[PDB]
C-alpha cells in the first residue's frame, strides 16, 4: 500500500497523492453558487467569529479581474497563493491582448497551474478546490469548477465543502426546469438550499450576486435577513 | 555638459560650535526653468544633513538608496550613524558604479552624535572623500563659490555671523551665475535646535 | 527514526541532531571566560598527549581583530573553518565602514553562518561553541554561541569537561566587579578545579582584552601569574 | 580590415514550361579582376524534379547548398516520402530569415515541377522573400535578360501576336541565343554554358560551349 | 505512518509536519497584545533569568522593525532571526518603491507567503516560528496580528501566544473591554494576566517585558519602558488586589 | 509601392498595386502586395518584403493556434496587437514593416495600422507607401461613409491609378479586396495600361 | 512636438491635450486619444517616441490596477506617481531606454488636487502648472501671466482658452482639435471637446 | 521491484508502464473505424449530474482540419498531448506551407510520449486515437503511454476494450461504406454500455475527403438512433 | 536480492544483475537474421501483429544509403538510438563530405550507452540491434548489447527462441560466401523458419527484408516485394 509518493502508480492504476489532497477538500467550508438568467450568485457558510478579532480579513470570495469572482474551499495557505497568481494573469492577459480576460481562459491558467504542480516529486499538490463565476464574455452567464487533480469543468449548480453530497442532491430536485427569473427568486433559490446548511443558524450566511453589467455586491445583514423572512414566511403558507 | 543640464549649488561651512548647509531651489533643463521648489538637501538623522548636486535624475535616485542602506544600519544597531560612517558608506555607493557612474556630487554636513563637534566633507562623481576645516562646495558655479569663501571665512564663528556669512557666499556666487537661482535656502544647525531660514534673493 | 536525519521534527519536541551536536561539545576541553571590570579574561586547557607534541605550534586563544579574541569547546577541526570565515567577515566590515567592527556585530553574523549548517539535508552542524570578547566603546563584553545558533552575553561562564563544577565555582565566584588582575588569579583557580597533573606553563594559554586592544600572554607571562597563584 | 563578403560572377536562368523546366548557368568562376576557374556549374540536382542554382558569394552557395541536401533527408526519414517543389520554397525562405542580421549573399532560384507534372519557377532574395514567376533571371547579367525574355516569353509590347505555348524545342534555342548575346556584354559571363531540363522522364544535361576570352 | 517530508498529504487527509510544528508553539515563551483606543502594547516574559547574563540589548523578544511596526517572537531562535533579518528588508523595499511606508497588512502577507512556501517545496523544515504585530497606518489604525508556522494569519483585537496561553484567553474574554479602551486600562489588565500564567510568586520586573506604540503629533513613538516604572505598575496592582478582598 | 484600406457602411475596401523595384531596377510587376492571412483576416506588405512576408506568416500561425484552444475567431485588436509586439522587441535592428491589418470582427469592420516603429493605431482611412500622399488626395475627396459598393469599387480603382501615374515607384497591376462580414472576396484585378484607355476616355 | 497642458486648482485638476498623430508630412488620424485612466481619480499623459507610448504607459497602467484589487483600496497620487519614476531610472541605464515625457493629474481624498512633472530622464517636480512639447514655450508664459491659485473652474477654462488661440496664432503646425478632462472631488469627468474656426 | 521507471525485472520488464495500461482501464470506452470513404469515431459520454454541463466533457477534439482525436484514461494527461500535437501541424505547415500526415503527427507525439525518465516524471496516463484524411486516403492510428504507435483498421479502447474488439472483428471487411460503419459502431456502444442508449450518452466525429470541415454530428444523431 | 536494485552495485560475486536484466528484454522481442556474402550483405526480420486487423509493427529501418538496422527490445530505445544514429550519418556527410565507416560508427554507439550503464539515475538501454554496411573494404554484420560489447560476426541472429536460427547458420556458413544475391536471402529465411513454432507458416504478411550491396542503396521490402523471394521453397520437414 505504497501512498508516499507522487510519480508511482497502483497496480491497479492510480494516484493515491492526488486523492488524498482532495480529501483535504472535505474538510472546507461548504459554498454553492449558480447561473441566472442575468444575475450570478453564489454564497459561502461562515463560520463563528470567535468574539475578540476583526473580521475583515477572513475573506473566502475574492475578485480576480473586475467582472470574475471566486470562491474556494480546503485551506487558506495554498488558495492564497493561487489567488495572487490568478490576478497577475487576468491582468497581464489584458497588457498582452487588449481584451477583458474571459471566463474560460482563466480558469485553463488555475488548472494548468494546477496541473504541472502535480507531476515533479517535493511539490505537495494544492488542497483546494474553486469556484469561478463570472458573466463577462459579452454578456453570458458563466460557472466552472476545478478540483486538485487540476481538472476544471463547468457545471450549472454547484457545491464544495463539507456535506456538499447533501447539497447537490438537494439542488437536483430543486433547481427546476423553470429558469429561475425575477433575480431574487434566484437569490431565495441560493438562500434556501444554503438554509439546508450542515447547521444553518441563520445569521452565519454570507451571499455574493453580480447583476452582470455592475461590480461585486457583498449582501448586508439586513436585507440578507429579509430574505430568510419571506423564505419561513412563504414556507408556513405551504401548509 | 551632463553636470551643466540642470546646474545647482551646495555649500557648507563650518562654525565654532555649529555648521551651516545652503543650496538654491531652481529646478530646470538647460535654459528653461519648470519649478522653483526643488529639495537638494536631505536630513540623515538628527544634526545630521547632506546636499546633492548635479544630474537631477542621480539627485533623487542615491537620496533614495542612501535611505536604503542608512534604515537598515540604524535597525541592526541601536546607535545612530557617525558621520565619518556616512562618509565611507556614500564613497562605497558611488564606487559600485565605476563605470556607469552617477552623476553627482554630495556634500556631507553635520555634527557628532556623541560630542558636539562639528564635520564637513564632499566627494567626487566616483567616490574620492574630502575632509575640510572651513568649507566645501559643489556644483556648476564652484569658482564663484570659492572666491567668496577665501575672503568671508573666519575660524571660531557664532552662529550669527556664520548665518550671514554663509549667506553673503551664497547671495553673491549665485546671481553670476546663469543657470542657478530663483531662491536659496540655508540650514544652520547646532546642539540644541535647527533653523532653516530662505533668503531673499533675485528671481532672474 | 527521527534521530538519522534533521530536515524533520519530532512529534511533540525539537531536532534531534543539534541535541547530539551539542554533547560533543560537553566532551571538549574545559575552557573559562570572565569579564571583570575594566577587561575581559579567557582561559583555556591545554594538555598534549605525550612529551612529543610541541606546544608552540597550534594555539587556541585567537585574535580575530586587534581588539577581538576567540576559544572553543569542542572539536580543533571545526574551529579553524568558523574562524578563518570570523576573519574575512570581519574585513568586509571594514572595507565598507572603514571603522572596526563591533563585538556585537561579528556574533549577529557568524550565528547566522553556523545557522547555515543547520539546513537540508547532506550537511552536518558544527560540534563547536565559541566564547568571543572584545572591548568596544569602553564597555567590555562576553558573548557565546553555539551549533544552533543562538547567542548571548555572560558575566562569566565556562564549558567543556566538568562545567557543572566550574559552574557552581563560579556562581559562588563572581561578584560585580574586580580589577583585569584579580580576574586573572580566579580564573586560574577555577581551571584549576578540574585538572590533572601539574599545571605549568605550557598546560594552560590564556588571553585578555585590555581597553588598548587584544593580546595573548607569552608563556613567561602566564609562568608568573601562575607561580605564587593562590 | 577584414570584410566578409566578396562578389564571384554568375548568371542564372530558369523557364516554366507547360510540363517542364530549364535551368541554364554559364561555369565561369571570377573574382576581382582574374579567373578561377572556367568549369564551375552553378546547377544543382536536389531531387529528380528540383534543380536550384544559387550565384552571388561562393562561400556561401557551397554552405547553402549542403544545409538544403541535409534537411531533404531529415524530411524523409521523418515523413517516408520527398519533398514537392513547393515544399523546398516554403523551406528555403525560413533559413534564408533565420540569417536575418548577418545574410547570406546569395541569388537562388528554384525550377522543377509540381503535383501536377507542370513548370514552377519560385525566384528569392537574400533575405528570404520569394513569388511564383514563369520565368527568372538571376545574376550579374540579370538586367541584360529580362527585356529580351519579357518580349519574347510574355509577349509584352507586341501588336497582333497571338500567344502560342512556348514549346520544348523553341524553348531550347531562347536560352542558348540569350546567352551569347550576354557574353559580348557581360564580363562575368562565358566559357561554357550548363542547361538542365526537367521533364516527366528525368533531368537531362546539355553543355554548350561560349566564348572564352 | 507518515513521518516522511513536509510533502507528502496523509491520507484521510492532513499534514503532520505542519501539526508537529504549530503543536511545539506551546513549549515556547509567552507574548501577547491587547486593545487600545490611541494605542497598542506588547507584553512578554523573560525566561532564564540566572544571574551571570548581562542582557547588553534590553530589547529581547520585541523587534521594532520598520518606523511604527514591531513585533514579539515566539520558537526557535535559529529561525527567529532569518525571519526579522527578512522582514525588515521587505518594509524597506516599499519604501524605496513608492516612497511611503508599508500598510501594515501586506507586510504580513509578504512574510507568511514566505513562510508558506517551505511546506510546499521539498525538503525544507517549516518554520517553527509565531509571532505577533502591532502597528499605525493611514488607513486602519492601530492593528494586531497573528502569525502561524503554517503561513496563516489573523487580525485580532486581544490575543495571547506561548507556554501557557490556553486559559489566558480565557482571562482576556472575562475581562474584555470594549469603547473604553485606554492605556492605563489596558496596561492594568496586562500585568494581572501575566500573574495568572506565570507561577512565579510577586512577579519580579526583572522577568516581564511592556512595550507600547502611541501616536504624538505625527510621529508615532515607540516605548519600551524601563525597569524603574514598571515598579509603579506591579505595586498598583498589588494594592487593588489587598483591597479586593475588604469585602469579605 | 502604393496600398490603401478604408472601411465605409459595407465593409472595408482593400487595394494595393504590384511593382517591386532593386533601386532603379524594376525586380517584377506580378508582386502580390496583399496578404492573405486568413479567410477573415487580410494584411498588406508596405516597406520591406521579407520582413512583412515573415512576420504576418508567423501571425497566421498564430491566430489557429488561438482559434484551436477557444473555439473561436479572434478579434482584429487582438490580432494587430500581437503583430505589434513581435515587432517590438527587435526595435532598432533595422527592420522595415509598415503593413495593416483588416478584417470583420464582432464589433463590426476592423482597420488597424501598424508600424515597425510601434505605432499601432485605428482609423477609418490609411494609405502606406512611396507613393501614398498621392492617393490621400484623392480618395479624400471622393471618401464618404455613405458610398455604395459599385461606389467605392471606382474610388480605389482611381485612387492607386493615380498614384502610379507621378510616382516612378508605383505600378504593374491593381488588386481590389472586399472585406464583408461573412470574410473577404475578391472583386478584380486590372492592368493600368488597361484603365489608362478607360479613364482618359 | 504635441502638446500637453496641466492648470491645476484648489480643489480641481484641468489637463487638455491634442488628437494629432501625424506621419512626417501628413496627418494620418485626428481624433487620437492621449489620455490614460490609471484609476478613478488619476490620469496619465504621455508624450513621446513612436513605440515607447504605448508600451511603457500601458505598463503602468495594469500595474496600478494589480494594486487595487490586491489589496482592495487604491494609490495615492503621490505614490503612484514616484513608483513610475522608479520604472524609468531603473530601466535607464540598458540597451532599451524609455523615450517618454509624462506629467500625472490625481486627487487624494486627505491631500487634495495634485499635478506632477515628468521628463525623459526622470526627474519628478511638483507644480501648479506644466506642459510639454514645442507648443510649451509660446503658452505657458501666458498662464504665467494670469494664474491665481486661488482661481475657479469657469476662469480656468476661460484661461485654458486664451492659452490655446495663441498657439493657434504663432505656432506652425496645424492642432486644430483639443480633448480636455477635470478631476474633482467626484471622479474623472469629461468636458467637451476644444475645436477651433480659425478664419 | 518495481516502485520506480529505472529498474528492471529478472524477466523483463516494467512493472511501471504496465501499470500505466492498467490506468486506461478504467476509462471510458471509444470505437473509430477506417473505412475507404472515410473514418468515422463514436465515443461515450458517462455524464453523472444533470447539473454538469454536458459540452465541457471532450472526448472528440479537433486536432487539425482534417484530423480528430480520441481519448481515454486520464483527463490531466490527455490536455497536455491535445496541446502539443496542435501546434506539432501548425509549425510544420509554418515551414513547408502543407498539411502534415496523419502518421507522422503521432511520431511527434510520441516522442514525449517517451521522455518521462529520459532526461538528462511519470509516464502519461492516456491512450489515444487519431484519424485523418491524408493524401493516402484515409487512415487511423493508436498509441499508447509506452510509445508504441501501430495503425489499425478498427480500434476500440477504454474500458469495454476487449468486450469491443471480439465483437468487432465479426463485422468488419474491407469493402465498408461510411453510412454502413456508423450504424456498426453504435450496435456494439448499446451492448457494452450500461444505460439506454439516447442522444445524450454518445456523440459522433465523422471526418471524409471532400468534407474536411465537421468532424462532428449535431441533433442529426437523434436521426441515426431511430435508424437502430 | 539487496544487491539486486541498482546498476551502480556491485554483487560479491562480480556481476551487476542490472545488466543481466536487460539482456533478458532482448528475448522478449522476434527473431531476426543477418548474414553476408562477399558482395551482399542481407538482414532478414520477422513481424509480428498486435491483434487480427491491426498492422504489423515493423523492425527494418533505413538509416543511410549504405547502412539499415535491425531491431530487438525496447520501441523507446530503438527510436531513441535511431536519431542518434541518423545524426552522426550526415555529420560526416556534412564536414567530411563521405560516407561513415560502418566500424567506427558503431563504436560511438558503445560509447553512447556505456555512460548509463555506469552512473546512477538512467537505466541500460534494452536494444539489440544488427547493422548492416558498406564502407570502402566490403560488407558487414554487425550486432550489439546492453551490455554495450559490440561484435563483429558473418552471421547472427537474436531474439525470441533464435538459438535454433543459429544452429542453422553454423552448418551453412560456408556456404554463404560464394552465393549470388538470390539464394543469400533465401539461405537467411530458411533460418527464420526454425524459429517458429511447426503449425504456421512464413507468409507475405509478416516478414521483411532489407538488402544493401557493393552497387545497392540499401532497400526494405513489405508484402509485395516478397512474393519473388518465397518463390522457389519447400516445405517444413515434418
Amino acid at each position: 500500500s505504497y501512498d508516499r509518493a507522487i510519480t508511482v502508480f497502483s497496480p491497479d492504476g492510480h494516484l493515491f497523492q492526488v486523492e488524498y489532497a482532495q480529501e483535504a477538500v472535505k474538510k472546507g467550508s461548504t459554498a454553492v453558487g449558480v447561473r441566472g438568467r442575468d444575475i450570478v450568485v453564489l454564497g459561502v457558510e461562515k463560520k463563528s467569529v470567535a468574539k475578540l478579532q476583526d473580521e475583515r480579513t477572513v475573506r473566502k470570495i475574492c475578485a480576480l479581474d473586475d467582472n470574475v469572482c471566486m470562491a474556494f474551499a480546503g485551506l487558506t495557505a495554498d488558495a492564497r497563493i493561487v489567488i495572487n497568481r490568478a490576478r497577475v494573469e487576468c491582468q497581464s492577459h489584458r497588457l498582452t491582448v487588449e481584451d477583458p480576460v474571459t471566463v474560460e481562459y482563466i480558469t485553463r491558467y488555475i488548472a494548468s497551474l494546477k496541473q504541472r504542480y502535480t507531476q515533479s516529486n517535493g511539490r505537495r499538490p494544492f488542497g483546494i478546490s474553486a469556484l469561478i463565476v463570472g458573466f463577462d464574455f459579452d454578456g453570458t452567464p458563466r460557472l466552472y469548477q476545478t478540483d486538485p487533480s487540476g481538472t476544471y469543468h463547468a457545471w450549472k449548480a454547484n457545491a464544495i465543502g463539507r456535506g456538499a453530497k447533501s447539497v447537490r442532491e438537494f439542488l437536483e430536485k430543486n433547481y427546476t426546469d423553470e429558469a429561475i427569473e425575477t433575480d431574487d427568486l434566484t437569490i431565495k433559490l441560493v438562500i434556501k438550499a444554503l438554509l439546508e446548511v450542515v447547521q444553518s443558524g441563520g445569521k452565519n450566511i454570507e451571499l455574493a450576486v453580480m447583476r452582470r453589467d455592475q461590480s461585486l455586491k457583498i449582501l448586508n445583514p439586513e436585507e440578507i435577513e429579509k430574505y430568510v423572512a419571506e423564505i419561513e414566511k412563504e414556507k408556513e403558507e405551504n401548509e | 555638459s551632463i553636470m551643466s543640464y540642470n546646474g545647482g549649488a551646495v555649500m557648507a561651512m563650518k562654525g565654532k560650535n555649529c555648521v551651516a548647509i545652503a543650496a538654491d531651489r531652481r529646478f530646470g533643463i538647460q535654459a528653461q526653468m519648470v519649478t522653483t521648489d526643488f529639495q537638494k538637501i536631505f536630513p540623515m538623522g538628527d544634526r545630521l544633513y547632506i546636499g546633492l548636486a548635479g544630474l537631477a535624475t542621480d539627485v533623487q535616485t542615491v537620496a533614495q538608496r542612501l535611505k536604503f542602506r542608512l534604515n537598515l544600519y540604524e535597525l541592526k544597531e541601536g546607535r545612530q550613524i557617525k558621520p565619518y560612517t556616512l562618509m565611507s558608506m556614500v564613497a562605497n555607493l558611488l564606487y559600485e558604479k565605476r563605470f556607469g557612474p552617477y552623476y553627482t556630487e554630495p556634500v556631507i554636513a553635520g555634527l557628532d552624535p556623541k560630542t558636539f563637534k562639528p564635520f564637513i566633507c564632499s566627494l567626487d562623481l566616483i567616490g574620492c572623500p574630502m575632509v575640510t576645516d572651513d568649507f566645501v562646495v559643489s556644483g556648476t558655479c564652484a569658482e564663484q563659490m570659492y572666491g567668496m569663501c577665501e575672503s568671508l571665512w573666519e575660524p571660531n564663528m557664532d552662529p550669527d555671523h556664520l548665518f550671514e556669512t554663509i549667506s553673503q557666499a551664497m547671495l553673491n556666487a549665485v546671481d553670476r551665475d546663469a543657470v542657478s537661482g530663483m531662491g536659496v535656502i540655508v540650514h544652520i544647525i547646532e546642539k540644541d535646535k535647527i533653523t532653516t531660514r530662505t533668503l531673499k534673493a533675485r528671481m532672474d | 527514526g527521527y534521530s538519522f536525519s534533521l530536515t524533520t521534527f519530532s512529534p511533540s519536541g525539537k531536532l534531534v541532531q543539534i541535541e547530539y551536536a551539542l554533547a560533543a561539545v560537553a566532551g571538549g576541553a574545559p575552557s573559562v571566560g570572565i569579564k571583570a571590570a575594566n577587561g575581559v579574561v579567557l582561559a583555556t586547557e591545554k594538555k598534549q598527549k605525550s612529551i612529543l607534541y610541541d606546544e608552540r605550534s597550534v594555539h587556541k586563544v585567537e585574535p580575530i581583530t586587534k581588539h577581538i579574541g576567540l576559544v572553543y569547546s569542542g572539536m580543533g577541526p571545526d574551529y579553524r573553518v568558523l574562524v578563518h570565515r570570523a576573519r574575512k567577515l570581519a574585513q568586509q566590515y571594514y572595507l565598507v565602514y572603514q571603522e572596526p567592527i563591533p563585538t556585537a556585530q561579528l556574533v549577529q553574523r557568524v550565528a547566522s553562518v553556523m545557522q547555515e549548517y543547520t539546513q537540508s539535508g547532506g550537511v552536518r552542524p558544527f560540534g563547536v561553541s565559541l566564547l568571543i570578547c572584545g572591548w568596544n566603546e569602553g564597555r567590555p563584553y562576553l558573548f557565546q554561541s553555539d551549533p544552533s545558533g543562538a547567542y548571548f552575553a555572560w558575566k562569566a561562564t565556562a564549558m567543556g569537561k566538568n562545567y557543572v563544577n566550574g559552574k557552581t565555582f563560579l556562581e559562588k565566584r563572581y561578584n560585580e566587579d574586580l580589577e583585569l588582575e584579580d580576574a586573572i588569579h580566579t580564573a586560574i583557580l577555577t581551571l584549576k578545579e578540574s585538572f590533572e597533573g601539574q599545571m605549568t606553563e605550557d598546560n594552560i594559554e590564556v588571553g585578555i582584552c585590555n581597553e588598548a586592544g587584544f593580546r595573548r600572554l607569552t608563556p613567561t607571562e602566564v609562568k608568573d601569574y601562575l607561580a605564587a597563584i593562590a | 580590415r577584414f570584410s566578409p563578403y566578396v562578389f564571384n560572377g554568375g548568371t542564372i536562368l530558369a523557364i516554366a514550361g507547360e510540363d517542364f523546366a530549364i535551368v541554364a548557368s554559364d561555369t565561369r568562376l571570377s573574382e576581382g579582376f582574374s579567373i578561377h576557374t572556367r568549369d564551375s556549374p552553378k546547377c544543382y540536382k536536389l531531387t529528380d524534379k528540383t534543380v536550384i542554382g544559387c550565384s552571388g558569394f561562393h562561400g556561401d552557395c557551397l554552405t547553402l547548398t549542403k544545409i538544403i541536401e541535409a534537411r531533404l533527408k531529415m524530411y524523409k526519414h521523418s515523413n517516408n516520402k520527398a519533398m514537392t517543389t513547393g515544399a523546398i520554397a516554403a523551406m528555403l525562405s525560413t533559413i534564408l530569415y533565420s540569417r536575418r542580421f548577418f545574410p547570406y549573399y546569395v541569388y537562388n532560384i528554384i525550377g522543377g515541377l509540381d503535383e501536377e507534372g507542370k513548370g514552377a519557377v519560385y525566384s528569392f532574395d537574400p533575405v528570404g522573400s520569394y513569388q511564383r514567376d514563369s520565368f527568372k533571371a538571376g545574376g550579374s547579367a540579370s538586367a541584360m535578360l529580362q527585356p529580351l525574355l519579357d518580349n519574347q516569353v510574355g509577349f509584352k509590347n507586341m501588336q497582333n501576336v497571338e500567344h502560342v505555348p512556348l514549346s520544348l524545342d523553341r524553348a531550347m534555342r531562347l536560352v542558348k541565343d540569350v546567352f551569347i548575346s550576354a557574353a559580348e556584354r557581360d564580363v562575368y559571363t562565358g566559357d561554357a554554358l550548363r542547361i538542365c531540363i526537367v521533364t516527366k522522364e528525368g533531368i537531362r544535361e546539355e553543355t554548350v560551349s561560349l566564348r572564352k576570352d | 505512518r507518515y513521518d516522511s517530508r513536509t510533502t507528502i498529504f496523509s491520507p484521510e487527509g492532513r499534514l503532520y509536519q505542519v501539526e508537529y510544528a504549530m503543536e511545539a508553539i506551546g513549549h515556547a515563551g509567552t507574548c501577547l497584545g491587547i486593545l487600545a483606543n490611541d494605542g497598542v502594547l506588547l507584553a512578554a516574559e523573560r525566561r532564564n533569568i540566572h544571574k551571570l547574563l548581562d542582557e547588553v540589548f534590553f530589547s529581547e523578544k520585541i523587534y521594532k522593525l520598520n518606523e511604527d511596526m514591531a513585533c514579539s517572537v515566539a520558537g526557535i531562535t535559529s529561525d527567529a532571526n532569518v525571519l526579522t533579518n527578512e522582514l525588515r528588508l521587505i518594509a524597506q523595499r516599499y519604501l524605496l518603491q513608492y516612497q511611503e511606508p508599508i500598510p501594515c497588512e501586506q507586510l504580513v502577507t509578504a512574510l507568511c507567503d514566505i513562510k508558506q512556501a517551505y511546506t510546499q517545496f521539498g525538503g525544507k523544515r517549516p518554520f517553527g516560528v509565531s509571532l505577533l504585530y502591532i502597528g499605525w497606518d493611514k488607513h486602519y489604525g492601530f492593528q494586531l496580528y497573528q502569525s502561524d508556522p503554517s503561513g496563516n494569519y489573523g487580525g485580532w483585537k486581544a490575543t495571547c501566544i506561548g507556554n501557557n496561553s490556553a486559559a489566558a484567553v480565557s482571562m482576556l474574554k472575562q475581562d474584555y473591554k470594549e469603547g473604553e479602551m485606554t492605556l492605563k486600562s489596558a496596561l492594568a489588565l496586562a500585568i494581572k494576566v501575566l500573574n495568572k500564567t506565570m507561577d512565579v510568586s510577586k512577579l519580579s520586573a526583572e522577568k516581564v517585558e511592556i512595550a507600547t506604540l502611541t501616536r504624538e503629533n505625527g510621529k508615532t513613538v515607540i516605548r519600551v519602558l524601563k525597569q524603574k516604572e514598571v515598579e509603579q505598575l506591579i505595586k498598583k496592582h498589588e494594592e487593588e488586589e489587598a483591597k479586593a478582598e475588604r469585602e469579605k | 509601392t502604393t496600398t490603401l484600406a478604408f472601411k465605409f457602411r459595407h465593409g472595408v475596401i482593400v487595394a494595393a498595386d504590384s511593382r517591386a523595384t532593386a533601386g532603379a531596377y524594376i525586380a517584377s510587376q506580378t508582386v502580390k502586395k496583399v496578404i492573405e492571412i486568413n479567410p477573415y483576416l487580410l494584411g498588406t506588405m508596405a516597406g520591406g518584403a521579407a520582413d512583412c512576408s515573415f512576420w504576418e506568416r508567423l501571425l497566421a500561425r498564430q491566430c489557429r493556434i488561438y482559434e484551436l484552444r477557444n473555439k473561436e475567431r479572434i478579434s482584429v485588436a487582438a490580432a494587430s496587437k500581437l503583430l505589434a509586439n513581435m515587432v517590438y522587441q527587435y526595435k532598432g535592428m533595422g527592420l522595415s514593416m509598415g503593413t495593416m491589418i483588416c478584417g470583420w470582427d464582432k464589433r463590426g469592420p476592423g482597420l488597424y495600422y501598424v508600424d515597425s516603429e510601434g505605432n499601432r493605431i485605428s482609423g477609418a482611412t490609411f494609405s502606406v507607401g512611396s507613393g501614398s500622399v498621392y492617393a490621400y488626395g484623392v480618395m479624400d475627396r471622393g471618401y464618404s461613409y455613405d458610398l455604395e459598393v459599385e461606389q467605392a469599387y471606382d474610388l480605389a480603382r482611381r485612387a492607386i491609378y493615380q498614384a502610379t501615374y507621378r510616382d516612378a515607384y508605383s505600378g504593374g497591376a491593381v488588386n481590389l479586396y472586399h472585406v464583408r462580414e461573412d470574410g473577404w472576396i475578391r472583386v478584380s484585378s486590372d492592368n493600368v495600361a488597361d484603365l489608362h484607355e478607360k479613364y482618359s476616355g | 512636438m504635441e502638446y500637453l497642458i496641466g492648470i491645476q486648482g484648489p480643489d480641481y485638476v484641468l489637463v487638455a491635450s491634442d488628437r494629432v498623430a501625424a506621419s512626417n508630412i501628413v496627418q494620418m488620424k485626428d481624433d487620437h486619444d492621449k489620455m490614460f485612466k490609471m484609476s478613478e481619480k488619476i490620469l496619465l499623459l504621455c508624450v513621446g517616441e513612436a513605440g515607447d507610448t504605448v508600451q511603457f504607459a500601458e505598463y503602468i497602467q495594469k500595474n496600478v490596477q494589480l494594486y487595487k484589487m490586491r489589496n482592495g483600496y487604491e494609490l495615492s497620487p503621490t505614490a503612484a506617481a514616484n513608483f513610475t519614476r522608479r520604472n524609468l531610472a531603473d530601466c535607464l541605464r540598458s540597451r532599451t531606454p524609455y523615450h517618454v515625457n509624462l506629467l500625472l493629474a490625481g486627487y487624494d481624498e486627505h491631500e487634495g488636487p495634485a499635478l506632477y512633472y515628468m521628463d525623459y530622464l526622470a526627474a519628478l517636480a511638483k507644480a501648479p502648472f506644466a506642459a510639454h512639447g514645442y507648443g510649451a514655450f509660446l503658452t505657458l508664459s501666458i498662464l504665467d501671466r494670469y494664474y491665481t491659485p486661488t482661481i475657479s473652474r469657469e476662469r480656468a477654462v476661460e484661461l485654458l482658452r486664451k492659452c490655446l488661440e495663441e498657439l493657434q496664432k504663432r505656432f506652425i503646425l496645424n492642432l486644430p482639435t483639443f480633448s480636455v478632462r477635470i478631476i474633482d472631488k467626484n471622479g474623472i469627468h469629461d468636458l467637451d471637446n476644444i475645436s477651433f474656426p480659425k478664419q | 521491484y518495481d516502485r520506480g521507471v529505472n529498474t528492471f525485472s529478472p524477466e523483463g520488464r516494467l512493472f511501471q508502464v504496465e501499470y500505466a495500461i492498467e490506468a486506461i482501464k478504467l476509462g471510458s470506452t471509444a470505437i473509430g473505424i477506417q473505412t475507404s470513404e472515410g473514418v468515422c469515431l463514436a465515443v461515450e459520454k458517462r455524464i453523472t449530474s444533470p447539473l454538469m454541463e454536458p459540452s465541457s466533457i471532450e472526448k472528440i477534439v479537433e486536432i487539425d482540419a482534417h484530423i480528430g482525436c480520441a481519448m481515454s484514461g486520464l483527463i490531466a494527461d490527455a490536455k497536455t498531448l491535445i496541446d502539443k500535437a496542435r501546434v506539432e501541424t501548425q509549425n510544420h505547415w509554418f515551414t513547408y506551407n502543407e498539411t502534415m500526415t496523419v502518421e507522422s503527427v503521432t511520431q511527434a507525439v510520441s516522442n514525449l510520449a517517451l521522455q518521462f525518465g529520459e532526461e538528462d516524471s511519470r509516464p502519461f496516463g492516456v491512450a489515444l486515437l487519431f484519424g485523418g484524411v491524408d493524401e493516402k486516403g484515409p487512415q487511423l492510428f493508436h498509441m499508447d503511454p509506452s510509445g508504441t504507435f501501430v495503425q489499425c483498421d478498427a480500434r476500440a479502447i477504454g474500458s469495454a476494450s476487449e468486450g469491443a474488439q471480439s465483437s468487432l472483428q465479426e463485422v468488419y471487411h474491407k469493402s465498408m461504406t461510411l453510412k454502413e460503419a456508423i450504424k456498426s459502431s453504435l450496435i456494439i456502444l448499446k451492448q457494452v454500455m450500461e444505460e439506454k442508449l439516447n442522444a445524450t450518452n454518445i456523440e459522433l466525429a465523422t471526418v471524409q475527403p471532400g468534407q474536411n470541415f465537421h468532424m462532428f454530428t449535431k441533433e442529426e444523431l437523434e436521426e441515426v438512433i431511430k435508424d437502430i | 536480492n539487496q544487491y539486486d536494485n541498482d546498476v551502480t552495485v556491485w554483487s560479491p560475486q562480480g556481476r551487476i544483475h542490472q545488466i543481466e536484466y536487460a539482456m533478458e528484454a532482448v528475448k522478449q522481442g522476434s527473431a531476426t537474421v543477418g548474414l553476408k556474402s562477399k558482395t551482399h550483405a542481407v538482414l532478414v526480420a520477422l513481424k509480428r501483429a498486435q491483434s487480427e486487423l491491426a498492422a504489423h509493427q515493423k523492425k527494418i529501418l533505413h538509416v543511410d544509403n549504405h547502412i539499415g538496422i535491425s531491431i530487438a527490445g525496447l520501441t523507446a530505445d530503438a527510436r531513441l538510438l535511431c536519431n542518434f544514429m541518423r545524426q552522426e550519418c550526415l555529420d560526416s556527410r556534412f564536414v567530411f563530405d563521405r560516407p561513415l565507416p560502418v566500424s567506427r560508427l558503431v563504436s560511438l554507439i558503445g560509447s553512447k550507452t556505456q555512460i548509463p550503464t555506469q552512473r546512477y539515475g538512467r537505466r541500460p538501454y534494452g536494444v539489440g540491434l544488427l547493422i548492416a554496411g558498406y564502407d570502402d573494404m566490403g560488407p558487414h554484420i554487425f550486432q550489439t548489447c546492453p551490455s554495450a560489447n559490440y561484435f563483429d560476426c558473418r552471421a547472427m541472429s537474436i531474439g525470441a527462441r533464435s538459438q535454433s536460427a543459429r544452429t542453422y547458420l553454423e552448418r551453412h556458413m560456408s556456404e554463404f560466401m560464394e552465393c549470388n544475391l538470390n539464394e543469400l536471402v533465401k539461405h537467411g529465411l530458411r533460418a527464420l523458419r526454425e524459429t517458429l513454432p511447426a503449425e504456421q507458416d512464413l507468409t507475405t504478411k509478416n516478414v521483411s527484408i532489407g538488402i544493401v550491396g557493393k552497387d545497392l542503396e540499401f532497400t526494405i521490402y513489405d508484402d509485395d516485394d516478397v512474393s519473388p523471394f518465397l518463390e522457389g521453397l519447400e516445405e517444413r520437414p515434418q
